[PDB]
């Protein structure tokens, strides 16, 4: 909640390395990381109330990555696991956020208009359930 | 849009708005729910294995039939042009 | 005991897809069960008129 | 995360030493090893805002292999492993960028 503190608020290219605990319909606890490839969209960059704008939040790491945390979990508890092993970097990144663009694919990139926060690509590496019993039954499946 | 709600949570007493309301821990309470769900998925899982195996199977099944209609295609061609010169051997025998 | 029903409805459900996926395919086997033995015969004529 | 520290950010063509841990379909923990052959393109040397634009990343080897790290594991989650073993060399290099030919 609050570990990092420091006046210089970087707002260039970067990412967060973030982690999360997740539950879908079926009930295995799956442990999922996030990457949140964000940058900050300032249009008129001379504009006073545009730039202050950008200190409304006190944690925009902590905002921005529990609302794509609930934007993940909401939809995955709506997904069998096996689904979801199967179709995973797809729907964790259309749920969290945009419409169909092309029913269709969703779009990449999502805006936070309290502060001008956008986060443009979410990255995953690692989806790892949280019981050793799932694994050692789903070892079974491989085998 | 029976449909979605909105997004914003007004209250007239001071001014207050809740835009978002963001959660990440459902958990039950009770270790034995937790205990009898975990049974729930652990059976889930077996039963997709169970589809992926049988349509694995059936698969198998379609090539083996396949093969082996192909197969009897190839011998009733052998047989076929076999007895095409069983013909000769049998008029000068 | 209402959530170990509800894991027999979803493991019912589960049990109704999987038979129906075996009839599907079984019924498309014998589909190509019968083109496979049509087209053999189909040659069976031919080894047997010349037989 | 962080252990290499210079100012000469390096812009020729060079590679990532990378190895990762995926899934696919059928769940057989695997780890592969990725090269990553990258350069920089600046169209335009003489542009100072186009040559800033360069140093806009701080970890420009971290977003680039963990980017490509989630196109792949992504796209092998929807293919079973031995069509994986049998075709890995293709999905795994078709999945990561761009689309048909």
């Amino acid at each position: 909640p609050h570990a990092r503190r420091a006046l210089c608020l970087l707002l260039g290219p970067d990412f967060f390395t973030d982690v999360i605990t997740i539950e879908t319909a079926d009930h295995a606890r799956l442990q999922l990381q996030l990457a949140y490839n964000w940058h900050f969209e300032l249009k008129n960059r001379n504009d006073p109330a545009e730039a202050a704008k950008l200190f409304s939040v006190p944690d925009f790491v902590g905002d921005a990555c529990k609302a794509i945390a609930s934007r993940v979990r909401g939809a995955v508890a709506s997904v069998t696991f096996d689904d979801f092993h199967k179709n995973s970097a797809r729907i964790i990144r259309m749920a969290v956020f945009g419409f169909e663009m092309s029913l269709p694919k969703a779009r990449d990139q999502a805006v936070f208009p309290q502060n001008g926060l956008v986060v443009s690509s979410v990255d995953v590496q690692s989806v790892e359930p949280v019981d050793q019993r799932t694994r050692d039954a789903l070892q079974r499946s491989v085998q | 849009s029976l449909p979605k709600a909105r997004d914003q949570a007004v209250f007239p007493q001071n001014g207050l708005v809740v835009s978002s309301v963001d959660v990440q821990s459902v958990e039950p309470v009770d270790q034995r729910t937790r205990d009898a769900l975990q049974r729930s998925v652990q059976l889930a899982i077996e039963i997709t294995t169970n589809s992926q195996e049988a349509a694995a199977k059936h698969e198998a099944q379609r090539l083996e039939q396949e093969a082996r209609g192909r197969l009897e295609r190839q011998k009733i061609l052998d047989q076929s042009e076999a007895e095409k010169a069983r013909k000769e051997l049998l008029e000068l025998e």
